[PDB]
RNA sequence: GUGAAAUUCUUGGACCGGCGCAAGACGGACCAGAGCGAAAGCAUUUGCCAAGAAUGUUUUCAUUAAUCAAGAACGAAAGUCGG
RNA sequence: CAGGUGGGGAGUUUGACUGGGGCGGUACACCUGUCAAACGGUAACGCAGGUGUCCUAAGGCGAGCUCAGGGAGGACAGAAA
RNA sequence: UUGAGCUUGACUCUAGUCUGGCACGGUGAAGAGACAUGAGAACUCUGAUCGUUUUUUCACUGACCCGGUGAGGCGGGGGGG
RNA sequence: CGGCGGGUGUUGACGCGAUGUGAUUUCUGCCCAGUGCUCUGAAUGUCAAAGUGAAGAAAUUCAAUGAAGCGCGGGUAAACGGCGGGAGUAACUAUGACUCUCUUAAGGUAGCCAAAUGCCUCGUCAUCUAAUUAGUGACGCGCAUGAAGGAUGAACGAGAUU
RNA sequence: AAGCCAGAGGAAACUCUGGUGGAGGUCCGUAGCGGUCCUGACGUGCAAAUCGGUCGUCCGACCUGGGUAUAGGGGCGAAAG
RNA sequence: GUCUCCGUAGUGUAGGGUAUCACGUUCGCCUAACACGCGAAAGGUCCUCGGUUCGAAACCGGGCGGAAACACCA
């Protein structure tokens, strides 16, 4: 992938992570 | 089949305003040889509180120019007067804060406090706090002078129409979030029987066109017709639109 | 179904005095009906005419408005009412290299005419100049737009509008800018760009008639 | 309007031309391997307000300096909040 | 005075039968066969069905023919011309 | 074939509202026509005068309406500057 | 009931009046076909009384004209409201990223869930118990979740539950 | 809670510590006001709605006397017809 | 249970006088080849049976299925 979507899909990711750690 | 609330105001009896400690009619004085033709100067001897308005009221001082006495108004407090302040009133006036004079005879730009709707009658444009009127555009064929009022409207108004120079006193008072039903409870007291307002849809259909169902729920469009009968146009009365207002 | 401009009549367009060529030309507008009056459709209307077709051996890039103000019988009687350079002109003029100072203000007239004018001005390399730019510093720019705003204004200020448009005509104005200039910074390219009616005075018939006749 | 079209606007006068009015943006050409600023950045006129480099100096103080963890100010655009 | 709008308000109505009522159905006006007990009559929300039409002829008269089906034959022709 | 509370796309109305007409309800012009004496040519078609006819536009004030005031200097003119 | 009567109003858009949702945070998706509301009358169709013209002896009849409204045309969903099917398809099966069509005004987006909303149902898995139609966590083709209300989140509650 | 004093640390920006102060539709809890649960008592009662214990709130949208105003398809309603 | 609707190429669908559209399938082009594209072709007891009609996929009854909607007050 392009550098800059990598680091988008990464964000994306980090939200989903911090959202299903913060429902514990 | 019951009258509901919004016809039953118009009785007034629970829905007349609480005028018992207001300090009086907030007016410019009366229009005169003076103002006509010259000046008269006047004394800012005061600033009160005028309970139920968020603007400050002016207690000015004048003399009488045909008997040995003293006339006392109660201008609208325009932002930066103070007492021992000498405003002046009149044709013949000078452009300064508190001043009263003809929009006719001010500049293309500047505005207003306490704006005459007819020439003669004591000021009532842009007298709530904060407020004031713009003179665009003089003719002096016609004698008419087009303004801007606080709605954004456009109005022409006779030339002989006082005003005061500046913005009314009692700045973003609508700023400040109220935070507590107390607080809303102890401003309304002092207007008038309104405040707890309850939804039409909690209530029961009888006494709402809105009321009743198993679910809260209009029911019926909420925008009704300008020329319903009373009892009947509640909700978004005559709405040219409806929704979020997105472009303007 | 009938072609409307059968219904047009023509008028003869005139100019002041200040030009030795009095006939702008022809225009044309329907004939009056109803409420509709042609004399009202005539009035108002602006004719843009060069200046070597107004005078007789004057330049071409110069251009006059003349509005019309009153027409009796078959004559429309125009009036000044600005007066500009051509595209071309202006757009020969502005080149690299050079600095362009460029003033404006606003002036009335002894007889109620607000006029603004707009005014340009290039500088000149000398023709020993070795250096390929020609460029005034800001102080000297600052100074030259001062100069050519303070003799715009006691050009206009004490006189009359028909000897101010008679004044501009062979641009007097600039050429004694430029020549106020020099001891500051050399000027070759000066001119009263464009000028402007902001506001007139009430349209005095006795005087558009001195105007166009005597 | 496009490669071509179409969505769209049009005998209700659309586009075009003329004269006005209003609003909010934007400061062309001049504009450069030019300037200034710690960088980010900075271009209509005029005025006010402090600031600054370089230069000039047979002025003054006399080592008061250089770089700098921690800490501090500013920081395009996008984004967020209130008007 | 006229037209529009007008549950804001007024007055009123919101069929019947029915193995309770409602939903369903029409057994609510008719016609055929049966029920039906060899005169006639005879009931269920009994059974099998049909009707709110169609026809200047599909009405009227006269004349002349014979229908369905099958068998046997006949160029194309065949299960059917 | 008794009601009442409430709803509505039931039936029949109704307060209020929107709109047209008539009356209060006038005075001047300017348009465009139908106006009416008329005039050009039963001999074949055009310019006018005052009233009237509509419809529009503009203006006036005197009916009518609003605001201010203890109805306190309004309009025109003459001084004097 | 009525008077140019009265309330808001000793008021003037930072104000009155009418609604919906309901602190904060974070979001508030698509649909103007329907029904409403509203804007524009443009040649405009329909359109009462009065008024105009004609026929008649008159009653009367006919015709022309064309107010609002309705039709015609735009806007609007933090207006009422609404937000789909049927097949095939991946080198084990299984699902279906993907592909076809039918159709809508748009086909339910972000989220959330057997939830106070899930019939089937005591759903399936995990946890809690010796044993749980209960509770919690998770899953989701969800009979019939869903965005001015959705999802959260401290503090609080004579609220419901383990 | 803001405001204020002192000490300490900092180059500054400011920070830390101890006091002071006394805010709040703040908490516990009298009187008052209310009325959760026992589904207690009583239920031909003390009472045509009361009593006991337990409870909610208790500086505020607080409690309350008197004087006024609003009247029946009307009033008034922080909304339960 | 009651009421209503549907059954058409392999698929999704249109429709009383010789059954349409699109995809799919076949063949030939183009390409080194596949796909795309281009030119042609094939394909349907119109669910089953009976009846009306000169003639039924249609119209009308019966049956096979499939799909919706009701299935309430005690
Ligand atoms: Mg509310
Ligand atoms: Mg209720
Ligand atoms: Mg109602
Ligand atoms: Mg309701
Ligand atoms: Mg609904
Ligand atoms: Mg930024
Ligand atoms: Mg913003
Ligand atoms: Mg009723
Ligand atoms: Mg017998
Ligand atoms: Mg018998
Ligand atoms: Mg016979
Ligand atoms: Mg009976
Ligand atoms: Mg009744
Ligand atoms: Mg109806
Ligand atoms: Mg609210
Ligand atoms: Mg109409
Ligand atoms: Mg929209
Ligand atoms: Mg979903
Ligand atoms: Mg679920
Ligand atoms: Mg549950
Ligand atoms: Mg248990
Ligand atoms: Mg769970
Ligand atoms: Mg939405
Ligand atoms: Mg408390
Ligand atoms: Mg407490
Ligand atoms: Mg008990
Ligand atoms: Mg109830």
């Amino acid at each position: 992938m392009r550098a800059k979507w990598r680091k988008k899909r990464m964000r994306r990711l980090k939200r989903k992570r911090r959202k299903m750690r913060q429902r514990s | 089949g019951r009258v509901i609330r919004g016809q039953r105001k118009g009785a007034g009896s629970v829905f007349r305003a609480h005028v018992k400690h207001r300090k009086g009619a907030a007016r410019l004085r009366a229009v005169d040889f003076a103002e006509r033709h010259g000046y008269i100067k006047g004394i800012v001897k005061d600033i009160i509180h005028d309970p139920g308005r968020g603007a400050p009221l002016a207690k000015v001082v004048f003399r009488d120019p045909y008997r040995f006495k003293k006339r006392t108004e109660l201008f609208i407090a325009a932002e930066g007067i103070h007492t021992g302040q000498f405003v002046y009133c009149g044709k013949k006036a000078q452009l300064n804060i508190g001043n009263v004079l003809p929009v006719g005879t001010m500049p293309e730009g500047t505005i207003v406090c306490c704006l005459e709707e007819k020439p003669g009658d004591r000021g009532k444009l842009a007298r709530a706090s904060g407020n004031y009127a713009t003179v665009i555009s003089h003719n002096p064929e016609t004698k008419k002078t087009r303004v801007k009022l606080p709605s954004g409207s456009k109005k022409v108004i006779s030339s002989a129409n006082r005003a005061v120079v500046g913005v009314v006193a009692g700045g973003g008072r609508i700023d400040k979030p109220i935070l507590k039903a107390g607080r809303a409870y102890h401003k309304y007291k002092a207007k008038r029987n309104c405040w707890p307002r309850v939804r039409g849809v909690a209530m029961n259909p009888v006494e709402h066109p809105f009321g009743g169902g198993n679910h809260q729920h209009i029911g019926k469009p909420s925008t009704i017709r300008r020329d319903a009968p009373a009892g009947r146009k509640v909700g978004l009365i005559a709405a040219r639109r409806t929704g979020r207002l997105r472009g303007t | 179904v009938v072609d409307p401009f059968s219904k047009k009549d023509w008028y003869d367009v005139k100019a002041p005095a200040m030009f030795n060529i009095r006939n702008i030309g022809k225009t044309l507008v329907t004939r009056t009906q109803g409420t509709k009056i042609a004399s009202d459709g005539l009035k108002g209307r602006v004719f843009e005419v060069s200046l070597a077709d107004l005078q007789n051996d004057e330049v071409a890039f110069r251009k006059f408005k003349l509005i019309t103000e009153d027409v009796q019988g078959k004559n429309c009687l125009t009036n000044f009412h600005g007066m500009d350079l051509t595209r071309d002109k202006m757009c020969s003029m502005v080149k690299k290299w050079q600095t362009m100072i460029e003033a404006h203000v606003d002036v009335k007239t002894t007889d109620g005419y607000l006029l603004r004018l707009f005014c340009v001005g290039f500088t000149k390399k000398r023709n020993n100049q070795i250096r390929k730019t020609s460029y005034a510093q800001h102080q000297q720019v600052r100074q030259i737009r001062k100069k050519m705003m303070e003799i715009m204004t006691r050009e206009v200020q004490t006189n009359d509008l028909k000897e101010v448009v008679n004044k501009l005509i062979p641009d007097s104005i600039g050429k004694d800018i430029e020549k106020a200039c020099q001891s500051i910074y050399p000027l070759h390219d000066v001119f009263v760009r464009k000028v402007k009616m902001l506001k007139k005075p009430k349209f005095e018939l006795g005087k558009l008639m001195e105007l166009h006749g005597e």
